[PDB]
């Protein structure tokens, strides 16, 4: 119909216009590694772990913003796409507490599970790290914001899904953080889920912290019986 | 004899923006007397099509440092309309380091950049004009707003344009104190009232601009020539400086030169005869010179050899490793602490960055405190290559050209200054036993 | 480097070391380490179980 | 340096959301001029001047104009709260009489910016980040305010004293402090971002409307 | 005519208020502004 052909590594993949790199990626079972990116969160196009090399392009492209144009070869595993994963992943962890051990992500952290199969394996990172003070947003996230990739999921979370334009980012450069500025609780109907969606340690349970590691939790698929909604 | 092989020896009479130093009125009696809003009624009636090929005839790049063609960066708004508003943004951000240029375009010649507004914004089929100034010049757009009222008092701009039948605006917007809403997509968002953090592109503002409408980001003085381009043709302009470098230029000489200043001189002139000739020369002398940034602060250093031969234009100037830029020539003598000045520089990017994406967000403060470390010596020589790839990994995987523009003054400093950086890390090294 | 008893330790200002982590718990081979934690009541991570079956371990 | 300004507010005596804060009439005419020069549907883009206009009338932001302006607009105050904190001519903490902000950027840096910053931290007794116990005088460091070419340089309230020697920065806060209003400018005697040593171009007098114009227009 | 004299003079009395009365002055010369159709994005 009015699909287009574009290539995966060389394999043709037919897509709708409008498909972004990294949705045509996903169709033949590549997943791109992503921080900022939401399927159901605005596209940001800020933490850059997504960036892969099109082929005969100069330029490495945001595969989670980037239109797919007709005849496009993508280029997920090569040389370029792998040293620009290891650069961004470099310079995410620059900043990053060496907090694993008590931090509650450990065992499903996005962060750490993308640094073992898209990043280098040591640092030459010396200089000291910058740590923020932390937000108090309630009784049941916690925040321990030093852990902050500034990734701005809860923020789209927040104004877009929860209607709720409390969150925010004050500063700028090095010294930007999330946040609200003022003393204030994120209490929504909806807030836990800013938990689930953030990739890192710096949102967790206060209810569940320091209880359990996800690795020897048993899965109980259920479903709810708090409403109606099933 | 076509085909010019020396540049430079300007004539006053064809210089573009005559009253650059303020010397003459103003205000629009002056502007008038000095050739402006002439016989712009006629520019109008010509049409967008007639006003595109003129820019396009002209050659002339973008003088807000790019250098992309302007005729084809307008010619994107020439497509029908959608039922959006259509925008022109005239760029006056001016944030670059060594460069003072549409500040003297302002506050000296606004009815220029006025009239440039209309003429650009009829070839644009735009609506009306938003200039972008930043907050720290309060007196060049208190100028700016007195020319505009005067333009709308003389029916100029406004309802029924020059009586040329077309509706056209001119609003004036201050920034407040950020270097990084100069980029033309964290400027669209200033101006919309959030935070200037830069848009990714695609959508580029053609398509997506301010207030979500096609819009052209344009810098003043790219805008300033056109009315003057229109007048005296495209072919004039376009005999001026080497092939596909064409027109004039607003240079600013500073540093250690005896007379810092701010001239008009043809593309293609060289830089030495630039400096020796309207900045009164280097600081002691020609010998003394060390080393030069070219086009403002992002574009990387050049060191003395280099300097003597090379020509001021886009081309010659990236056959130099370097760029043409904003065309602020920094100098510096064989008295400057060469690693000094470029730590500066990496501290202005550091406090600039607007924070966004990563890879500028944390490389550049790491650059930073790493050029930090070798003022005093304190690193290991091979921290030196280091270095060089940190920047590599900032550059082309930014949101925006503030990580390239921090990569790239560190690169000139490793690429023709390593060195001095070894020299000092013995220094330390030896001193600190 | 002699294996022996197993002990925990402390900082030299009193303070247990370990933060339940656990990491010894995950990385045991013969599951001779069951670890429970909670918040202290200064909100410390620290565990209140860790037991060692000293008949499963291997040492 | 590490900027030592927080970017979280804690509530204070002095400011918090009961501290009194209003726009004056003709403040208010001023917002309404600038809230009609966008479009219906964009009244946010107002954002930036009206705030700023608020501190053009308070001296300073307290986070009562903040929740006043995004009352104004309709804006959330987190909007306005990012606004006020991204960009650094917004004061978020009260400042003196005079604000005085010295570029030291490499152009104006190669320039002996440092004698000036010394002078102005000598003659008033305090450092870059302080104020006077007088509450007169302010001073901090700034990037590149855009004079390059006339540096060193220094802003004071949205003027621009250029071409700066120690004396000259001296003898221009002993006129500040007396009360009177120092002319704005470069002071080596030269007018503007002219060569110093005889206007070396734009000497002959401009030419009239019409001189090179094409046929046919 | 003569190039001695500087003729930008006119800013050393501008007040704290200049450019926003130069705004409100030209508030009467601009044309009707264009509408979204909606009071704003979250209407
Ligand atoms: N005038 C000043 O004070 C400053 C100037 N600069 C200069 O800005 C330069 C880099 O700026 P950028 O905008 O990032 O360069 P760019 O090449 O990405 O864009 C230049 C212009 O051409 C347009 N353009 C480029 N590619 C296009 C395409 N494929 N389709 C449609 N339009 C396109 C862009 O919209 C833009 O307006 C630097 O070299 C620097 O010298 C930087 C800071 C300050
Ligand atoms: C960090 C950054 C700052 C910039 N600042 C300015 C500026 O102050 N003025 C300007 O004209 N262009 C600036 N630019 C370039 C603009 O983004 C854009 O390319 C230019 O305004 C286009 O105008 P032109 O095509 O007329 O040159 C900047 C770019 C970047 C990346
Ligand atoms: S967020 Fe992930 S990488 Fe960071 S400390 Fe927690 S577990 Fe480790
Ligand atoms: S708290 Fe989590 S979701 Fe929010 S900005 Fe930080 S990393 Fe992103
Ligand atoms: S490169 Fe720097 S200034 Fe540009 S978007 Fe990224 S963080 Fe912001
Ligand atoms: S849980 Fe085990 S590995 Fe973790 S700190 Fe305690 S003793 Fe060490
Ligand atoms: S996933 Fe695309 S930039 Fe973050
Ligand atoms: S370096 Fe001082 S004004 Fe630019
Ligand atoms: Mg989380």
């Amino acid at each position: 119909s009015n699909l287009i052909e574009v290539f995966v590594d060389g394999q043709s993949v037919m897509v709708e216009p409008g498909t972004t790199v990294l949705q045509a990626c996903e169709k033949v079972g590549m997943q791109i590694p992503r921080f900022c990116y939401h399927e159901r969160l605005s596209v940001a196009g800020n933490c850059r772990m997504c960036l892969v090399e099109i082929e005969k392009a100069p330029k490495v492209v945001a595969a989670c913003a980037m239109p797919v144009m007709k005849g496009w070869n993508i280029l997920t595993n090569s040389e370029k796409s792998k040293k620009a994963r290891e650069g961004v992943m470099e310079f995410l962890l620059a900043n990053h507490p060496l907090d694993c051990p008590i931090c509650d992500q450990g065992g499903e952290c996005d962060l750490q599970d993308q640094s073992m199969m898209f990043g280098s394996d040591r640092s030459r990172f010396l200089e000291g790290k910058r740590a923020v003070e932390d937000k108090n947003i309630g009784p049941l996230v916690k925040t321990i914001m030093t852990r902050c990739i500034q990734c701005t999921r809860c923020i789209r979370f927040a104004s877009e899904i929860a209607g709720v334009d409390d969150l925010g980012t004050t500063g700028r450069g090095n010294d930007m953080q999330v946040g609200t500025y003022i003393e204030k609780m994120f209490m929504s109907e909806l807030s836990g889920n800013i938990i689930d969606i953030c990739p890192v340690g710096a949102l967790t349970s206060k209810p569940y912290a320091f209880t359990a590691r996800p690795w020897e939790t048993r899965k109980t698929e259920s479903i709810d019986v708090m409403d109606a909604v099933g | 004899a076509p085909k010019k092989t020396s540049f430079g020896s300007l004539k006053d009479e064809d210089r573009i923006f005559t009253n650059l130093y303020g010397r003459h009125d103003w205000r629009l009696k002056g502007a008038q007397s000095r050739g402006d809003w002439y016989k712009t009624k006629e520019i109008l009636l010509k049409g967008p099509d007639w006003i595109l090929g003129e820019v396009k005839t002209s050659g002339l790049r973008g003088r807000g440092g790019a250098g992309f063609p302007t005729g084809l960066k307008w010619s994107f708004m020439n497509k029908p309309s959608d039922g959006r508003p259509k925008y022109l943004v005239v760029n006056a951000d001016e944030g670059e380091p060594g460069t003072c240029k549409d500040r003297e375009i302002i506050r000296h010649d606004p009815h220029k950049l006025v009239e440039g507004c209309l003429v650009g914004g009829r070839a644009m089929g735009a609506r009306a004009a938003y200039i972008y100034i930043r907050g720290e010049f309060y007196n060049e757009a208190s100028n700016l707003q007195v020319a505009i009222r005067e333009a709308y008092e003389a029916g100029l701009i406004g309802k029924n344009a020059c009586g040329s039948g077309y509706d056209f605006d001119v609003f004036v917007v201050r920034g407040a104190g950020a270097y990084i809403c100069g980029e033309e997509t964290a400027l669209i968002e200033s101006i919309e009232g959030k935070q200037g953090k830069p848009r990714l592109k695609p959508p580029f503002p053609a398509d997506v601009g301010v207030f979500g409408c096609p819009t052209t980001v344009a810098n003043v003085e790219t805008v300033a020539v056109s009315p003057t381009i229109c007048r005296r043709g495209g072919a004039w302009f376009a005999s001026f400086g080497r092939e596909r470098n064409s027109g004039t230029k607003l240079f600013n000489i500073s540093g250690h030169v005896n007379h810092p200043c701010t001239v008009e001189e043809e593309m293609s002139v060289p830089l030495k005869e630039l400096i020796e000739k309207h900045a009164g020369g280097v600081i002691g002398g020609w010998d003394n010179l060390l080393a030069v940034i070219p086009g403002g602060s992002s574009t990387p250093l050049i060191p003395k050899s280099v300097c003597e031969t090379v020509l001021m234009d886009f081309d010659a100037l990236v056959q130099a490793q370097t760029g043409l830029g904003t065309a602020a020539v920094i100098v510096m003598d064989r008295s400057t602490d060469i690693v000094k000045a470029i730590a500066r520089l990496i501290e202005f990017y550091k406090h600039e960055s607007c924070g966004q994406c990563t890879p500028c967000r944390e490389g550049v403060d790491w650059m930073n405190k790493v050029m930090a470390r070798f003022v005093k010596g304190d690193a290991r020589p091979a921290e030196i290559d280091s270095l060089w790839e940190i920047s590599k990994q900032i550059e082309g995987h930014t949101i925006c050209a503030l990580g390239d523009g921090a990569a790239w003054p560190v690169q000139g400093l490793i690429r023709h200054f390593r060195p001095e950086l070894e020299e000092r890390m013995q220094q330390f090294a030896l001193q600190h036993q | 480097r002699f294996r022996g008893e197993h002990a925990l330790r402390r900082y030299p200002s009193g303070e247990e070391r370990c933060i339940a982590c656990k990491l010894c718990e995950a990385v045991c081979p013969a599951q001779a380490i069951t670890i429970e934690a909670e918040p202290r009541a200064d909100g410390s991570r620290r565990t209140t179980r860790y037991d060692i079956d000293m008949t499963k371990c291997i040492y | 340096g590490a900027g030592g300004a927080l970017f979280v507010h804690r509530d204070t005596p002095e400011n918090n959301p009961d501290t009194p804060f209003d726009f004056t009439p003709e403040n208010y005419k001023r917002i309404e001029a600038i809230v009609k020069n966008y479009p219906e549907g964009h009244k946010a883009a107002a954002v930036l001047p009206v705030l700023d206009l608020a501190q053009r009338q308070n001296g300073w932001l307290p986070i009562s104009a903040m929740n006043k302006v995004a009352e104004i607009l309709q804006v959330p105050p987190m909007r306005v709260y990012e606004v006020a904190t991204f960009y650094t001519m917004y004061n978020r903490k009260p400042v003196g009489k005079y604000h005085i902000q010295v570029c030291t950027t490499t152009p104006c840096m190669l320039r002996n910016s440092d004698s000036i910053l010394e002078a102005i931290q000598k003659k008033l007794g305090i450092k870059v980040g302080e104020t006077t116990p007088d509450k007169l005088f302010t001073l901090i460091e700034v990037e590149c305010l855009g004079a390059c070419v006339n540096a060193p340089m220094v802003q004071i309230n949205d003027n621009y004293y250029e071409d700066l020697t120690p004396k000259d920065i001296e003898e221009i806060i002993d006129e500040l402090k007396a009360g009177k209003i120092p002319k704005p400018g470069p002071r080596s005697g030269r007018f503007s971002c002219e060569p110093a040593g005889g206007l070396t171009s734009l000497t002959e007098p401009p030419k009239g409307p019409g001189f090179g114009v094409q046929a046919g227009l | 005519f003569d190039n001695s004299t500087y003729r930008n003079l006119q800013h050393h009395e501008y007040s704290t208020y200049t450019f926003l009365d130069l705004n409100v002055e030209l508030s009467k010369f601009r044309m009707p502004q264009p509408s979204s159709g909606r009071q704003s994005p979250r209407h």
